[PDB]
DNA sequence: CTTGACAAAAGTGTTAAATTGTGCTATACTGGGAGCCGTCACGGATGC
DNA sequence: GCATCCGTGAGTCGAGGAAGCACAATTTAACACTTTTGTCAAG
């Protein structure tokens, strides 16, 4: 649902040392599947640190309990020596397609 | 009263003179630097009425109370800027000049 | 001289004022060949009806003259350093007494009237004056608020007195005519100075009193 | 005719 | 996805740089890389060769050479300052005094010369802007047939635009030749005398022809002495003027002699040789040498006419619309004439300045004055029709714009002076201008643009390659060829069998002269290179061309260049193979110089190791903004320690896929009605793309404010705006300005601007309100920068200028200028228009939902959803091909390329449709899953419709309905199946740049005009609509008088109307009675300026006052 | 409602500085420069 | 009766924004001084 990139102001910037801009990033996120093993969980929290050089995937978030990533190994980003990547991902639990204007979290 | 007809005929020199507010003798517009109109221009206020409403140009009147009074200190009538739309000038030709409407428009009117 | 602002034949006929003039002050007790004294004259009015016709918003004969000499020394300036020169340069280079400022506003006040009638676009079916908004004669929201001010207030000041609220309307030119000082409402009341500003201070205090228990006025304030 | 300059340079030339 | 390519015909030769026509001429033009010592006499080097030297007639102003400065400022310091990119200009000179013998010579700065980007465009004032190159007539000499009277000829010298007047020669009734110039006409004779012409010569020369030469003899004239001739001639030219023999001969040597007032150009002198068979010396009409006039080109003209109206075989007529004899000027001869221009009017002021003030002491820098030569490059640059604002929405719309010609311009037609003659596609042009590629509407056949395979030549003439075909062998020989030299020979098509290099159809499909020929392979001389050359770069871009009609491909190929990039583009499944040229040639992707590795990637940069060792660092492109609002940004390709080879991608351009050209997306497309959504070319769209963002684009909008100086005293930038709360100052730093990253909508605040308010009083109410509320009266309001309705973003970009910066040339009285440019990431909604290669183009009308949609047995739902009538109307069968062969590649996992006219076929498409079948139906085999019943149910319709041979197995009617491209599709509502088997594949559709959300407006009060206080008009002036005469017409005939009294009075200049209309509704009334209109009372002062007493009259005709007493003294 | 003291706000009267407008340059100069061009049809006079 | 010059017309929206110099006549910013309030104490 929501994307913050450390030293990252809009999704319209590109960050150095990441050879995918912030557009890229987060059509990559997008792509993520997060299973919640416990039902009362509706928000949680992927903290993702990462330094260069690099293939971030999914697998790089640091784990979180009754949560579990379906696809370790889709790609995130691509980290340059001398480049890094420090963002929390907030994943909520819903129902059919909100757009990122409606919630705008 | 309601407008049913309309009437277009020539314009004596006597009824233009009547229409006009006053004769415009010099081609200036407005001042460079105060941005204010110059007198007796093509932008006079003495001729054809205040910028603003109910304001005369020499700054003494500037309320709706002297309301149809010229200044004495200016010439400037203290109305409506609006009549700025309304008011006309005349330019007093030191020789007579033929209108092109009746000249170039073939069969020549006055040919 | 064609091309600076005048017509050929404007610029002929005053050449033929200044021929006049020329012929009125020549004196052939000196010799001197004709066409060497009426040419002064002649390129003297021809300048001087450039300077005083050939521009739309007239400017003096003396900023005329120094507009020229800041255009002939910015070119100058120009053609020596091979690029547009700042206004630095140009006020160094001027003389005494300029500046860049200076400079900044002789060049605006040079700058020609642009026409209203000039096309925009390959098609000849738009001007400028299409594009400049009216700022002068009111809106209809600004006419309307207007209104509903002077409604508003007209009710509020019912609450008044009969005396209070013809002082305050006195006193702030709500009668159309120029807000009357103290001493004329007390003359017209035939009332003091001092008593006239004290009832319009305890009408004025009442109003406000009368806008904090509704809170109806506030709105128009802006 | 239609040029008044020609005109004008006709009648100085008399 | 493997790529299979389809086709034939093998090219001998690749595309030419496609942007050769704008950068070689004027390469050719500037000269700037030879060493002046060789630089020839073209471009301004032939301006300058032709205005100087300067004499005053013993000073003289001589000419050496000139050189080209480095630009003061880069590409990126231009567009980012608003600066012109350009390269200072000086010019070498010589001040020579022929009395005293002393030579003073020093290099003048003549000015800045406007430089091209590697592109092909300029950047004048921080725009990019690209000339069109001008379609005319070549200068020459012509020979057209009278159509008044049959049978009789007119020649026509036409010089090059503005240098020059235009000659005509015609054979008058009584059989004396007249000569016409700036229409006057005089006997041809008098001239012919003023060039030294006997009687005996012409008896001998023109003699051998009827009549005309015995009317050429007149003795008034040639006993005349050629003195008493010329000013005879004078006279009779100009009146009035006294005779003198000087001021004569100067006027004739001006008007048909003079090089410097009268040029024939290059092109026209070839012409003229080419025809008349002559050699001109020069390129004038006649030569002055000697004091006496020499012929040139009237003699052999005279001949020419003589001997076609008596009819020699040799001869004939000259067609005025033969592409052979309409060359093109390019930037460069623009350019060239332009500079001219300026140049001679530098030394008209040069020769009225050098004879004036301190003769002896002068230099050539004080004569010079070089404000007109700059005056006329900035104003060809800026004011020119041909100087067009670049359309740079995507690579391929930058690329066919720089290839534009256009018929228009200054000294060519005029879109309401062109007839037909000028607007249809002559026989010449095949190979050389695209016949389909036109701006349909007021300008179709006014502006095309330049073939593929097409170049202009060093005279203008648009040349085309042929292969030389010899012996009956074709071979690897091409010349490239002009109009009139191909009409010389018979030349065969692109598509001719060859066995190997032999020729094998005995029956060859040829053109001679044009038209249609059948001829052996004996008699054929030259053939076709590809069928690439006859189309533009659009229409390269369709694949199946051969199925669409021309009127539908010209508006698929108009709408190509509107596609918008996407942040998801990818590249069409079927192709035609230019997309990796166009976007090679279009400089909009990025590639390896030479051998290397890639040693650094970043988003913003590529650093690169190249063989020989050196660092190599490549600038990323990020997030610009481009002319028409879109994004366009660079996207690495190259991973770290990636080896590239030369000419490899190392990042993707705007609408790009991996180098190959990407307008939009290949999406699953079935052809079949959908509830009335579909109707009228309206399309129906899958809320699927949405989910995964396809067509999706980015745009950046500028918001521009300027804080200056104003006599109330300075606007001051600043956050503290009087009377706003801090939820509105919320997103304003403490410069006033919006904080890069927050969102804005309208109504928001982006930069912050208070201004001194003129001194005023105020009024009465206002006054009291003050004094009740204890508040005094700032001195400074609110006149800040707000986001105007409908539009918004996020904010990506501040830019503050300042006056004084270094380069930042700010208007005088302007403080400084704050520009926001903000990004807003658009997704597809309903209304916005999206199209196909093939000229199907509609807006969005329904957004389903996944599960709604149609889907495939195997449960895959289509994305988009098309009306299947407007194929037959429309015929562009193109798209149905795309169709199958998009669902082929789609089941078979692979893309196709196939050229345009020789291609994929029928019967290959078939069998892919076949393999393609097999993979599908197999793999539900596996999965253990037999025949549907609802494809039973829809097979037996099918069979009842005759579409599936009866009495096969359910598997064998389905391969077959493959075949046919069709596919048993069900419902997402129902269940149920669709009754027929729909047209389901996977097509290219591409999303236009016409959006509904920039062109949705409202307005219920706003700006009004100045003179008729009418409102504005335009959304970005938040303008009411136009009602024009057609609507009052509509309404009359409705009978809707009060409705009509309305929108002429209450809505549109009634003032009090206006105002007190307003003022009901707001208090919830009626609105009052409507009164006369502000415009009748500009008539009528109007018309009363004109010194007419236009009065209105009543029913007792007295006058009837309609300004209220005002206007009444 | 009154009766005196204060403290600016605006107007009057010089004062020169800034701005503005008119007069004057004395070898001899003595008739303009840009156009310049791809449309057809229909009044309607203008003459032969 | 007929060739010829002249004038008028040729769709609708929208989106396009090149002297100085001296000298006298006129205006006005800057102060200095009465004049007129706006307000405050005194009930
Ligand atoms: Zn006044």
């Amino acid at each position: 649902t929501s994307v913050y990139i450390e030293d990252v102001l809009h999704e319209f910037s590109t960050i150095p040392g990441v050879k995918e801009d912030v557009v890229e990033i987060i059509l990559n996120l997008k792509e993520l599947v997060v299973r919640f093993l416990n039902p009362s969980l509706q928000t949680v929290t992927l903290l993702l640190k990462a330094e260069g050089p690099k293939e971030v995937k999914a697998r790089d978030f640091l784990p979180v309990a009754d949560v579990e990533i379906m696809n370790p190994d889709l790609h995130i980003a691509t980290l340059e020596e001398g480049g890094r990547l420090n963002m929390e991902v907030r994943v909520d639990r819903g129902v059919g397609y909100v757009p990122a204007e409606k919630h705008g979290i | 009263k309601e407008v049913r007809k309309v009437r277009i005929a020539l314009a004596s020199p006597e009824k233009i003179r009547s229409w006009s507010y006053g004769e415009v003798e010099k081609p200036e517009t407005i001042n460079y630097r105060t941005l204010k109109p110059e007198r007796d221009g093509l932008f006079d206020e003495r001729i054809f009425g205040p910028i603003k409403d109910y304001e005369c140009a020499c700054g003494k009147y500037k309320r709706q109370r002297f309301e149809g009074k010229v200044c004495e200190r200016c010439g400037v009538e203290v109305t409506k800027s609006i009549v700025r739309r309304y008011r006309m000038g005349h330019i007093e030709l030191a020789t007579p000049a033929a209108h092109i409407w009746f000249v170039k428009d073939v069969p020549s009117k006055i040919g | 001289y064609t091309g600076r602002g005048l017509s050929f034949l404007d610029l002929i006929q005053e050449g033929n004022q200044g021929l006049i003039r020329a012929v009125e002050k020549f004196e052939y007790k000196r010799r001197f060949k004709f066409s060497t004294y009426a040419t002064w004259w002649i390129r003297q009015a021809i300048n001087r009806a450039i300077a005083d016709q050939a521009r739309t918003i007239r400017i003096p004969v003396h900023m005329v003259e120094t507009i020229n000499k800041l255009s002939r020394t910015a070119r100058q300036l120009q053609q020596e350093l091979g690029r547009e020169p700042t206004y630095e340069e140009i006020a160094e280079a001027m003389g005494p007494g300029w500046d860049a400022k200076r400079v900044e506003e002789t060049l605006k006040i040079a700058q020609e009237p642009v026409s209203l009638e000039t096309p925009i676009g390959d098609e000849k079916d738009s001007f400028y004056g299409d594009f400049i908004p009216d700022e002068h004669l009111p809106s209809p929201v600004d006419a309307a608020t207007q209104s509903l001010l002077s409604e508003e207030l007209e009710k509020a000041l019912s609450k008044l007195s009969e005396r209070e609220a013809m002082v305050l309307k006195l006193r702030k030119g709500l009668i159309d005519g120029r807000e009357h000082t103290l001493e004329e409402v007390g003359a017209f009341f035939g009332v003091t100075r001092e008593r006239i500003r004290q009832i319009e201070n305890k009408a004025l205090r009442k109003l406000k009193y009368h806008e904090s228990r509704t809170r109806k006025l506030r709105d128009f304030l802006d | 005719t239609s040029d008044p300059v020609r005109q004008y340079l006709h009648e100085i030339g008399q | 996805m493997e790529i299979k390519r389809f086709g034939r015909i093998r090219e001998v030769i690749p595309l030419p740089p496609l942007t050769e026509i704008q950068v070689e001429s004027y390469r050719r033009a500037l000269q700037a890389d030879v060493p002046p010592e060789k630089r020839e006499n073209v471009g301004i080097q032939a301006a300058f060769r032709e205005t100087f030297p300067i004499e005053e007639e013993g000073l003289v102003l001589d000419f050496l050479e000139y050189r080209l400065g480095e630009p003061p400022f880069p590409q990126d310091e231009c567009r980012e300052k608003d600066l012109t990119y350009q390269a200072p200009l000086y010019a070498r000179l010589q001040l020579i005094h022929k009395d005293t013998g002393l030579i003073k010579e020093d290099e003048v700065f003549l000015g800045h010369i406007p430089l091209m980007t590697e592109d092909g465009s300029f950047i004048i004032n921080g725009a990019d802007r690209v000339i069109v190159s001008q379609i005319h007539r070549s200068p020459g000499v012509y020979f057209t047939p009278d159509p008044a009277r049959p049978g009789r000829y007119i020649a026509s010298i036409i010089p090059l635009p503005k240098r020059g007047p235009w000659i005509d020669l015609e054979v008058e009734p009584n059989g004396v030749v007249s000569m016409k110039v700036n229409k006057r006409k005089f006997p041809l004779v008098l001239l012919l005398r003023v060039l030294g012409y006997d009687q005996e010569t012409l008896a001998r020369e023109l003699g051998a022809y009827g009549e005309l030469v015995q009317g050429l003899m007149d003795e008034s004239v040639f006993a005349m002495r050629p003195e008493e001739a010329l000013i005879r001639l004078f006279t009779l030219l100009r009146p009035g003027d006294p005779p003198k023999r000087d001021k004569a001969v100067a006027y004739v040597y001006g008007l048909i002699a003079d090089p410097r007032r009268y040029d024939l150009g290059e092109a026209g002198r070839y012409k003229a040789e080419e025809k008349l068979g002559i050699r001109l010396s020069g390129r004038t009409l006649a030569r002055f040498e000697d004091g006496e006039f020499k012929d040139e080109v009237f003699l052999p003209t005279l001949r020419y006419l003589f001997a076609l109206t008596a009819g020699v075989p040799g001869h004939e007529v000259d067609d005025i619309d033969h592409l052979g004899n309409r060359r093109i000027r390019t930037v460069g001869e623009l350019m060239t004439d332009q500079f001219r221009v300026g140049l001679a009017r530098l030394a008209r002021g040069v020769r009225e300045r050098m004879l004036m003030g301190s003769e002896d002491s002068l230099t050539p820098a004080k004569l010079v004055n070089s404000r007109p030569l700059e005056a006329a490059i900035r104003e060809f640059f800026s004011r020119s029709q041909l100087s067009q604002f670049k359309d740079e929405t995507n690579p391929l719309s930058s690329l066919r714009h720089k290839r534009r010609i256009s018929a228009l311009g200054p000294g060519g037609l005029t879109r309401e002076r062109a007839g037909f003659d000028v607007r249809d596609v002559h026989r010449t042009h095949y190979g050389r201008i695209c016949p389909v590629e036109t701006p349909e509407g007021a300008n179709i056949g006014l502006i095309t643009s330049l073939a593929a395979y097409a170049r202009v030549d060093e005279l203008g003439f648009i040349r085309t390659p042929y292969r030389r075909v010899v012996g009956g062998v074709v071979t690897d020989e091409v010349v490239y060829m002009t109009a009139t030299e191909e009409d010389r020979y018979t030349i065969a098509q692109a598509n001719t069998p060859l066995e190997g290099n032999r020729i094998a159809a005995e029956r060859v499909v040829a053109r001679r002269k044009g038209e249609p020929v059948i001829v052996s392979p004996e008699e054929v001389e030259f053939m076709d290179v590809s069928p690439k050359q006859v189309f533009s770069v659009n229409t390269n871009l369709i694949p199946f061309l051969e199925h669409d009609d021309a009127n539908r491909a010209l508006m698929g190929s108009n709408m190509q260049t509107q596609a918008v990039p996407l942040i998801r583009a990818q590249a069409p499944v079927v192709m035609t193979g230019l997309e990796e040229r166009v976007v090679r040639d279009s400089l909009a992707a990025l590639y390896a110089e030479e051998d290397g590795e890639v040693a650094k990637v970043d988003g913003n940069r590529i650093v690169v190791r190249y063989e020989d060792g050196r660092l190599v660092e490549y600038p990323l492109r990020r997030f610009y903004r481009s002319n028409q609002g879109t994004a366009l940004d660079q996207r690495p390709r190259v991973v770290v320690g990636q080896r590239v080879r030369k000419g490899d991608l190392l990042a993707d351009g705007p609408a790009s896929e991996n180098g190959f050209l990407a307008l939009g997306q290949n999406v699953l497309v079935a052809i079949m009605p959908f509830d009335g959504y579909n109707f009228e070319d309206a399309i129906v769209i899958s809320e699927e793309l949405l989910k995964r963002d396809f067509y999706t684009s980015i745009h950046i909008e500028r918001y521009e404010i300027e804080a200056r100086d104003t006599k109330l005293g300075p606007e001051r930038i600043t956050r503290d705006i009087p009377h706003l709360s801090e939820a509105a100052l919320r997103d304003l730093d403490e410069e006033g300005v919006v904080r890069i990253g927050a969102e804005v909508k309208p109504g928001d605040i982006l930069v912050g601007r208070t201004s001194f308010k003129g001194e005023s009083e105020p009024t009465p109410e206002e006054r009291l309100l003050r004094s009740i509320f204890g508040e005094k009266a700032r001195d400074v309001k609110d006149t800040s920068l707000r986001v105007p309705p409908g539009e918004g973003g996020i904010v990506v970009r501040t830019v503050r200028l300042r006056r004084g910066d270094p380069g930042v040339e700010l208007k005088p009285g302007v403080r400084e200028v704050v520009r926001v440019y903000v990004a807003q990431k658009r997704k597809l909604q309903v209304g916005d228009k999206l199209a196909n290669r093939h000229g199907n183009k509609g807006v969005v009308a329904k957004i389903l939902p996944v599960e709604d949609m149609p889907h495939l047995p195997d449960g895959t739902p289509v994305d988009v959803i098309l009306n299947p009538l407007g194929v037959p109307s429309r015929m562009n069968l193109g798209q149905i091909l795309e169709t199958h062969l998009g669902l082929a590649g789609y089941f078979l996992g692979q893309r196709y390329i196939s050229p345009i006219f020789d291609g994929a076929k029928e019967p290959e498409i078939k069998e892919l449709l076949a393999q393609a079948f097999e993979v599908y139906f197999g793999k539900r085999k596996g999965e253990g899953f037999g025949v549907d019943k609802r494809e039973v149910e829809v097979l037996r319709r099918a069979e009842k419709l005759g579409l599936v041979t009866p009495g096969k197995t359910p598997e064998e009617q389905l391969k077959e309905l493959f075949l046919q491209g069709k596919v048993v599709l069900y419902d997402g509502r129902t269940g149920e199946p669709i009754e027929g088997p729909i047209v389901v594949g996977q097509m290219f559709i591409m999303k236009l740049y016409h959006m509904v959300e920039d062109k949705m407006h409202a307005r219920s009060t706003g700006p009004y005009s100045l003179i008729t206080q009418q409102p504005l008009g335009g959304k970005a002036q938040f303008g009411g609509q136009r009602f024009g005469e057609m609507e009052v017409w509509a309404l009359e005939a409705y009978g809707a008088a009060h409705t009509l009294q309305e929108m002429l009075t209450l809505k549109s200049d009634d003032i009090e109307g206006r105002n007190a209309a307003y003022e009901a509704i707001i208090k919830g009334e009626d609105v009052p009675e409507p009164s006369v209109p502000e415009s009748f009372r500009v008539l009528v002062k109007e018309l009363q300026a004109l010194a007419l007493d236009v009065q209105t009259l009543d029913e007792k005709d007295n006058p009837v006052d309609i300004f209220e007493g005002l206007a009444s003294k």
